[PDB]
């Protein structure tokens, strides 16, 4: 388990100082940062129908009469982009808002403890995350347990052993032919089945699919090792 | 999930057919460049909420031909191969409910075409009723359906002999409950309204859009070709500036309606992804999250611009 | 040699799974996998 | 006791497992039934 998670977090870097996209979602954010801005400057050169949209060509001119109609004209041109803009910003701050309230969230429920959610704290089930800091984000490496090697057995419901019905407390019977065991559900460690391992409810006839195999009692065999022991002192006392 | 494509051209829309019109465009700055960047944002993302609603599983699952289920009939949302799209009977009737144009509107197609929306569906739905959760959290590991329904019940806190011990009756119910949902859906609109009023938006947003077209801001007509026809080409800008300071507020605002619903459909397809997640690939326990009750499963369905989740509740 | 192609796009890996109503697959061993997920 | 852990296999693999009693509370029982059994043969010595 350690040297899956350190083979994990070892390839986790040799990604990192490989691959170029990974980071993507926030070199997009910074990219649309500094795409807005270079847009928001690149209207200032536009003449918006003034004689020029150098404002001090305008103001080394003309007098106040009809610079006026020409400067009117640039701060037109102007205030609109920076309506538009601050709109543009305003959406896309929102866009960060959301973000940032699902990775604090995440930030939370991932490092903060371990969520019993699908897919929310990566892929798999959930063991434990850690937060790292990146210019104007945070990664989360999340830490997953993923089953891996599998095959198949075959099940059924309930085990009938004294015509009353048992069921597993927690997992699930398997047979891997032979046998029957009672397993934990998401790794095979198959135990004998016992009245720990199994709880009883009712009768054969209703669950279908219901199947015959014995169901062990631990307390029998060793009250009997007592009734061999009874045996002896009895036919011991005998000779008295 | 999603929300009809468009793009728009400030070209053929602020100018249809004139150079006298461009150059007078072309006076403004980087806007129309700008403007179709704003557009070409939503036509990029349309297929992004499409995708994380959908594609949270890599592999295709393909239901068995026989019906081993131990007694739920899902026959009514996997495939019916008598239709010409491999769609089920539900989600062919979210079909029955919910070229380029002049001016320079138009309508992009999503990425990924409706078949293959519904082959997704298809998929995340054969996991479902085989896999377990595991097609989520790992592998495919199949396990018998009425067995998984166990699990269900040991997750709200039943005891699962309360399944085996009614098997029957919990099928005989479910058979009627998937059956009840046809009957709705034959018949009521409003069940599905909320795809319609999306889409009544965005149309509500285009017949907008090409009204103010036909707009004089103070020029002597709304059409640029009986301005040129007249006024000779000097005295005539006074009027087709007029038009353009005029149809560009058109745009700058068409454009910001359809931004903020961008976001909004955002909000609406990842809330979906997080649905799809933690009712499809899952049994949550946050309470009401997969429709009012106790959770046990829940199905996707295909439908125009959206995903539908069936969800199952004790 | 080199071209460019174009063509259908697939949902990724078939699998048609081996359900029955008496069988279950159960994993023997398991991955510990750490993953990166980068928000804003 | 028994009843408050759980078993597999031994002590080779666990790191820093502790030795320790587990006292199983069936054998401060059935051992308590064995000496009320032996007063019964104590008892059946006497006629
Ligand atoms: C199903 O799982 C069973 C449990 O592992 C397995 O049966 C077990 O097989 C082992 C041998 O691998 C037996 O071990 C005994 O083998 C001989 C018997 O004479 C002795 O010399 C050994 O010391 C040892 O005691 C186990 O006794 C046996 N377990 C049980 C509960 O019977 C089956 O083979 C498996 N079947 C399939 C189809 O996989
Ligand atoms: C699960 O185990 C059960 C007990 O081992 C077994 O039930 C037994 O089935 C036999 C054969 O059908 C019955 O035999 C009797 O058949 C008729 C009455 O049905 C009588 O006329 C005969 O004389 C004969 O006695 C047993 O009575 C019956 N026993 C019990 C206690 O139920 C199941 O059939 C097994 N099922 C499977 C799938 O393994
Ligand atoms: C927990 O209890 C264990 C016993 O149940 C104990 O193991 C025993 O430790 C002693 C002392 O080291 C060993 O004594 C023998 O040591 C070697 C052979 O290993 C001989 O050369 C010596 O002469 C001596 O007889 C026992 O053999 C050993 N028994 C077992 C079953 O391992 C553990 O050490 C205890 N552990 C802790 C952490 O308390
Ligand atoms: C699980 O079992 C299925 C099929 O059942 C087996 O069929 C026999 C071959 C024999 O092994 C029986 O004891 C079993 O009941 C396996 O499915 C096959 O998989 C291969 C690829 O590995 C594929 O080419 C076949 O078409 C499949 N056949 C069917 C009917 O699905 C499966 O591989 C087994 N998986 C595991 C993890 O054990
Ligand atoms: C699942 O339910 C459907 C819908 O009720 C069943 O379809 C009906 O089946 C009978 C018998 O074949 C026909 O007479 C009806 O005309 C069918 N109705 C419709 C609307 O198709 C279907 O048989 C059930 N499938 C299973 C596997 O039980
Ligand atoms: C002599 C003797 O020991 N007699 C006892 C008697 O007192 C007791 O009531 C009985 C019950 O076990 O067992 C015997
Ligand atoms: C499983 O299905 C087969 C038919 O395909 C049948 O022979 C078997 O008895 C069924 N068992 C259960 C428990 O339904
Ligand atoms: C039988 O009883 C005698 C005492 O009368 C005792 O010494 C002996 O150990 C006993 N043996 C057995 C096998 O019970
Ligand atoms: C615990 O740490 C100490 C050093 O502080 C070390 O001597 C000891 O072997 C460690 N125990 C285990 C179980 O690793």
């Amino acid at each position: 388990i350690a040297n899956q998670f350190n083979s994990a977090i070892g390839k986790i870097q040799d990604s990192l100082s490989s691959t170029a996209s990974a980071l993507g979602k926030l070199q997009d954010v910074v990219n649309q940062n500094a795409q807005a801005l270079n847009t928001l400057v690149k209207q200032l050169s536009s003449n918006f129908g003034a004689i020029s949209s150098v404002l001090n060509d305008i103001l080394a001119r003309l007098d106040k009469v009809e610079a006026e109609v020409q400067i009117d004209r640039l701060i037109t041109g102007r205030l609109q982009s920076l309506q538009t803009y601050v709109t543009q910003q305003l959406i896309r701050a929102a866009e960060i808002r959301a973000s940032a309230n699902l990775a604090a969230t995440k930030m939370s429920e991932c490092v903060l403890g371990q969520s019993k959610r699908v897919d929310f704290c990566g892929k798999g089930y959930h063991l434990m995350s850690f937060p790292q800091s990146a210019p104007h984000g945070v990664v989360f490496l999340h830490v997953t347990y993923v089953p891996a090697q599998e095959k198949n057995f075959t099940t059924a419901p309930a085990i009938c052993h004294d015509g009353k019905a048992h069921f597993p407390r927690e997992g699930v019977f398997v047979s891997n032919g032979t046998h029957w065991f009672v397993t934990q559900r998401n790794f095979y460690e198959p135990q004998i089945i016992t009245t720990h391992n199994t709880f009883v409810s009712g009768n054969c006839d209703v669950v279908i699919g219901i199947v015959n195999n014995t169901v062990y009692d631990p307390l029998q065999p060793e009250l009997d090792s007592f009734k061999e022991e009874l045996d002896k002192y009895f036919k011991n006392h005998t000779s008295p | 999930v999603s929300m009809t494509k468009t793009s728009v051209d400030c070209t053929m829309y602020i100018c249809g057919d004139s150079t006298e019109c461009s150059n007078l465009l072309l006076q403004y700055g980087s806007f129309c460049t700008q403007l179709n960047r704003a557009l070409t944002g939503i036509a990029v993302e349309q297929d992004k909420n499409t995708q994380e609603v959908f594609a949270q599983v890599k592999q295709i699952y393909k239901t068995p031909p026989i019906k081993d289920f131990g007694g739920f009939n899902f026959s009514q949302i996997l495939p019916d191969p008598s239709k010409p799209s491999k769609r089920s009977f539900i989600e062919d009737l979210l079909f029955n409910k919910v070229a380029q144009k002049f001016n320079g509107l138009t309508v992009l197609p999503p990425l990924l075409t409706d078949e293959m929306i519904a082959q997704y569906t298809s998929a995340l739905l054969a996991g479902t009723i085989t896999s377990g959760w595991t097609f989520g959290a790992g592998a495919a590991l199949q396990i018998p359906f009425a067995m998984q329904m166990a699990y269900r019940f040991n997750g709200i806190g039943v005891t699962q002999n309360v399944l085996y011990e009614n098997q029957k009756l919990i099928a005989n119910q479910f058979n009627s409950a998937i059956g009840k949902i046809q009957d709705s859906l034959s018949s009521t609109a409003s069940a599905l309204g909320k795809l319609q009023d999306v889409v009544n938006q965005n149309a509500q947003a285009l017949n907008t859009l090409v009204k103010q077209l036909s707009s004089n801001f103070g020029a002597i007509s709304s059409v640029l070709n009986d301005i040129l026809a007249r006024l000779d080409k000097v005295e005539a800008e006074v009027q087709i500036d007029r038009l353009i300071t005029g149809r560009l507020q058109s745009l700058q605002t068409y454009v910001t309606q359809q931004l903020i619903r961008a976001a909004e459909i955002r909000a609406s397809a990842n809330l979906a992804a997080t649905k799809m997640s933690e009712c499809v690939l899952g049994q949550s326990k946050r309470v009401d999250f997969c429709g009012k009750g106790y959770h046990l499963m829940s199905f996707p369905q295909s439908a125009p611009h959206g995903v539908v989740f069936l969800h199952v509740t004790y | 040699s080199q071209s460019i192609i174009a063509y259908t796009m697939s949902l990724g890996a078939e699998n048609s799974v081996a359900y029955s109503n008496n069988s279950i697959a159960i994993p023997i061993n398991f991955t510990i996998s750490v993953t990166t997920e980068i928000l804003p």
